[PDB]
């Protein structure tokens, strides 16, 4: 689950790590109010949306009068933006940073993540700040310096000197850049999260530490016990559709394809979509039904599906499961007439009663094939799709 | 055949819980020893005729059981995982999907030091055809056998398993890894535990997008598996930074892509195959 | 580092684990006053003192009256309890803890320390509540049951089950007691104690887990990082000689006997103690002086060991350290005319000049033997107190 | 000898402090090869004529050193052995007195897993007479030779060190385990190293107050060790649960009483002397 800049930055806060001096607007009004209670200008202004590329797509700029900062506001809010990491719908803009200038002096880069071959929550500095650090790793290896965090100690401080040392940081410098080391260690503790990155983490030209940027990752899969960040959740900032899978148990994750793809396990899922793709097909989504596939969970699972025009197909695979092949085939039947689907749909079904549910398939009447075997189930949709 | 057989004494946590009566139910049927279970508050009942203690001390003492399967909700896992291997089972299976990453990286180290092995979690289960039956995979579709499967993905899985009944090669185990970025063992820990196997006489070794167990596999493979390995990966057409499903299947950083994990496994001389629809085409190749 | 019961109490609460309504009260009137603000009577009062047997020794009553409250009071602040538990002399009574009467169904014993055997924090767990744990470990072993935390992953809450489901509890009170496991574990890790025990953790008639006592130590090796804990030091509750001692960087601890012993090193004071004993001497006193025995920290040595009427001598017993043997016999002169030690003393010189330095106390003129060797040294202290 | 030698390369963790200074003075003067130091902030700079750097691991790419001595005030020392520990130091002679029990308890497990042997804390260091000195101890009262004393007092450690100079036995190495609670060796650890070394012929085994490790390295004694043991444990008239100046000098639940050692210790054959003033003559003894 991502959070806002402007939230990540409250949460920096709250650990005493230094990020600009800066307030989340959500109506022009307040955004050229926050001016003055910053103080003397310049002022930048910042859409607040989950993707990264805000810069290189206009969200963020720097302006000089409360005018500017308004007519920036007015232009954004509600507007969408679109980055090079959204995709071309964009994200929702709701809000916007007003944060004091920074007066850049050099520009580093911190951050972390679980690094699942050495199984450890891993820090990484580099003195290419402003960059994106996937071109740094790939062109200076060299330059990025990396520590794991001791799950049996805890984040150390000597950790923090050696990235700093690293980077070739000292003075005050390097204390400054230990305690954002360790409160962002800590944070990444303590709240669970699954990502951290400052990028870019700023020397000021007054020679202080300053996280100009802050972009954070929290592990889904811990909120239960991270209630404040449960409610920082903004769900404006990816596609309803996969909020609303979930309070159904399902797995949806849209893609650019005609052929819907409904199957139970996650494998089983992508490997679908990739057969699909192997013969010619082109997978318009994921969907995962792994819960139990109940009639009314595969209705939802096609009303989900089916809200994308392009779909012209849908293939559901299910192998196994906890409802019977038959009655699987009666809620692809009751959902197929239900939701009114209007396209072909080719389903491979296997388990126990796997041909009595073809037949219920067939006998149907409805425009339902019951493949045989997953190799004919793709060739089958793709051809159904053929023309359409 | 690896991890189980017929002899394997199973207790299991969250045993009074819906799936953990539902699949106990099912392992019991199968015949897998089930000797007991773990419902703290529950010590002293019976259920499934076999008895429930509060803690897996209690039922290793008196059980002896050297396994547990663990049906737990995510949030105590971590808990339940650390109980089991403070009361010395030696063999964990969790099925429980959702368990912080972070519970499973301390999880993951204290497993290592305690010399613990541990499937999953997210995992569907540990299968040795014929003999033992831990998990929710369907016993019916396997057949005592040849080929050790090895898989991050619980469908998949199934699909290879049934290709090997169908070409007659059958199981040696399935093991069924789990689709969490810190599992608790990995392809090399599994494969290594394959190559040492006379039962198993082929590999299949199953994987998809995200971190890198694939890669290194491949690299332990070259060097020191000597069986045939037909692999297969799925998410050749995932995008990248998306969880698809399982926790573990995101690509992070632009690395650990299907492609990259299927040419890292050519390389190093797998058999790898692009539908999984051929496996079982591919093993009678190299069988 | 001792805590008082209330202090021990107020932390229980801060961290969530139950203890009686209480008010540390430090004059009669107050006490009196606590009565209401309490409630219906019978009310506890405890005189707070480190050290325990406060019962045994009348310093801990149920009365019922407000009036009998205010006698307690009146009886004990300002005054000493003698326990079992502390020297003849006793420790002050400035607060006298006034709380609510506890109705006691059953009574356990719950409590945790560091076990140098195992290296790990271990918690200790007893239906035999109410006794010296000691007395139990000794004749019921099998009653005692045990945790060791693991320091890899902090308490868990299955240790804090295992040990309700070994002490037979059941019901609410099994989660009861893991919430008072994990929290007493929690302070134990965060506050850097050395030890916990709370005796008797009790079982009320209305079936809750309740902390009728409380006993901390903390780890005063890491007062440094527990500022909390350092305001809670109450000095008068130790021999004051030995926090004297301490901001002269010399470790004392009073004995029974006659013969005072100044040393550098723990081990060497230890042992210097033993042979004295062994030639029939008996030890007044450990001081170490291990910090540099600059002149004026012998001199500071002299004064406090001396401090005690029973020191018919004194025994010095210095090997090596950062002063040279005739600087140290310098200060030992210097300090002896001015202290004005008017005792006889013994000392024995190891290291450069350490004739140098026994010349030097033999030309002093003053009472000073210097001693040839450590079993001279000790045989020549005894015999200079034989009559004395 | 044990643990160094003439080879030992030893680095200063709080080189440039004042005891770090004074005591790597000491050490230089008596042959000991010290190669640098650590000091964050002074890296790049000289002192004493070697070379300080900001970090563990810059100091050990640098020299090779594979040992550090470490003088850094206990607020900071369970990072500077953490800090050792991962730049693959492989013995640390901490002389640093003061450390947080919890912090040595973690340190502890550390260093077991990590494989790294630590002297101390609170001790006084480590020397092999003749040809390495890590610590504060008295480098001229030394003589090389043939016993080897272990102990967890500083100053008692040197009355045994006169004592063996002054029969002629000498010292194979000198080993003070140091006074806490939770020591990174204990006796047990180092007796090993004794019965392993060669060139050591008898023992030297002084204890005090507190714990029970005296009577387990006793057990460990009876079973393993095959050199005549000369044993002293001072705190006969030690008070019960006060600390006698060393952390780890306390009678904690009237267990560890100096008479409980000295019996262990005699039931395991071990020579036991009741004043310290005759561990030379009881080595003559054995010897
Ligand atoms: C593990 C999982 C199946 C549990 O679900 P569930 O059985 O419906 O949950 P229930 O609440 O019915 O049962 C859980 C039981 O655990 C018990 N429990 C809780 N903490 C426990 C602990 N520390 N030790 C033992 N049992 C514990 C409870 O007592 C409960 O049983 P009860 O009903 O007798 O009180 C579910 O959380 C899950 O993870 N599902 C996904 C599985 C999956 O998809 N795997 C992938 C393989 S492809
Ligand atoms: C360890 C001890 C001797 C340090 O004392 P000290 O030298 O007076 O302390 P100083 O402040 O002079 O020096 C400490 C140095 O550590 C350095 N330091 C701090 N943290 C450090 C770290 N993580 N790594 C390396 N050096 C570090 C400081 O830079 C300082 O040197 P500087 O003055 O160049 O800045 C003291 O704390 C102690 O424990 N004394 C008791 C020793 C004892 O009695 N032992 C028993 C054996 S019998």
């Amino acid at each position: 689950m991502n959070l806002h800049e402007y939230q990540a930055k409250q949460l920096f806060a709250r650990y005493g790590l230094p990020a600009p001096v800066g307030y989340a607007c959500t109506t022009p009004r307040e955004a050229e109010e926050a001016a003055s209670k910053i103080g003397a200008g310049p002022w930048v202004v910042k859409c607040q949306v989950h993707a990264g590329g805000r810069g290189k797509a206009g969200g963020v700029k720097v302006v000089n009068s409360k005018e500017d900062i308004r007519a920036f506001a007015e232009n954004w809010l509600g507007k969408r933006l679109v980055t090079y990491q959204t995709d071309a719908n964009g994200q929702p803009v709701n809000q916007i940073l007003v944060e004091a200038a920074t007066d850049i002096a050099k520009e580093l880069y911190l951050g972390a993540v679980v690094d699942r071959s050495s199984r450890r929550v891993v820090f990484m500095a580099s003195t290419e700040g402003g960059v994106e650090i996937e071109k740094v790793a790939e062109e200076t290896p060299h330059l990025i310096h990396k520590v794991a965090l001791d799950p049996l100690t805890g984040p150390m401080p000597y950790q923090g000197r050696e990235l700093a040392f690293k980077l070739g940081l000292e003075g005050k410098l390097v204390q400054q850049f230990t305690k954002i080391f360790m409160g962002l260690a800590t944070i990444f503790l303590e709240r669970d999260l699954a990502l951290i990155e400052i990028n870019p983490l700023v020397i000021t030209k007054q020679g202080d530490l300053i996280c100009l940027d802050g972009k954070l990752g929290a592990d889904g899969n811990a909120l239960f016990r991270q209630p404040d960040l449960r409610e920082m959740r903004d769900q404006s900032q990816e596609d309803p559709r996969e909020a609303q899978a979930a309070q159904w148990e399902l797995n949806y994750v849209a893609l650019d394809g005609n052929i819907g793809c409904m199957v139970n396990g996650a494998g089983l899922a992508m490997g679908t979509m990739d057969i699909v793709k192997l013969h010619g097909g082109e997978p318009a989504n994921f969907l995962d039904v792994g819960g139990g596939a109940t009639k009314e969970r595969v209705t939802e699972a096609f009303k989900i599906i089916l809200s994308d025009d392009k779909v012209k197909a849908v293939l559901v695979n299910i192998f196994g499961g906890i409802v019977r092949c038959d009655l699987i085939a009666d809620g692809i039947i009751g959902a197929v007439a239900e939701v009114g689907v209007n396209v072909p749909v080719v389903v491979r079904l296997e388990g126990n009663n796997a041909e009595l549910g073809a037949k219920k398939l067939a006998d149907s009447g409805l425009n339902i094939i019951a493949a045989k075997g997953l190799t004919d189930a793709a060739q089958q949709v793709v051809a159904a799709v053929e023309g359409k | 055949s690896i991890l189980i057989d017929k002899n394997t004494k199973v207790i299991c946590q969250g045993f009074t819980g819906s799936q953990g009566t539902f699949h106990s139910e099912q392992a019991i049927a199968y015949g897998t020893k089930m000797v007991g279970g773990v419902t703290p508050g529950k010590g002293g009942t019976t259920h499934l005729g076999l008895p429930v203690f509060n803690t897996v001390r209690e039922a290793v003492a008196a059980t002896g059981a050297t396994a547990s399967v663990i049906y737990v909700p995510a949030p105590f896992c971590k808990d339940s995982i650390l109980e089991a291997i403070d009361a010395g089972i030696k063999l964990i299976i969790t099925i429980t999907e959702g368990i912080p990453t972070l519970d499973m990286l301390t999880v993951k180290v204290k497993l290592d030091e305690a010399g613990v092995r541990m499937i999953g979690p997210n995992a569907p289960g540990v299968i040795t055809p014929g003999e033992c039956k831990i998990g929710i995979q369907p016993g019916h579709i396997h057949k005592p056998g040849k080929v050790g499967i090895v898989s991050r993905s619980g469908t998949l899985t199934y699909e290879a398993v049934k290709q090997t009944t169908d070409y007659g090669f059958g199981q040696s185990t399935c093991v069924g890894i789990g689709g969490d970025p810190i599992p608790g063992s990995n392809f090399i820990d599994i494969l290594e535990m394959f190559e040492k196997d006379p039962q198993t006489e082929a590999i299949v070794m199953i994987g998809e997008i995200g971190g890198s167990a694939e890669e290194e596999a491949a690299a332990y493979i070259k060097e020191h598996v000597t069986k045939p390995v037909v692999g297969y990966i799925a998410g050749v057409t995932a995008p990248k930074g998306k969880r698809m499903g399982h926790a573990g299947a995101i690509i992070a950083g632009g690395k650990g892509t299907a492609d990259e994990k299927f040419a890292a496994l050519e390389a190093a001389g797998v058999k790898t195959v692009r539908s999984l629809a051929d496996i079982g085409e591919a093993l009678k190749t190299v069988l």
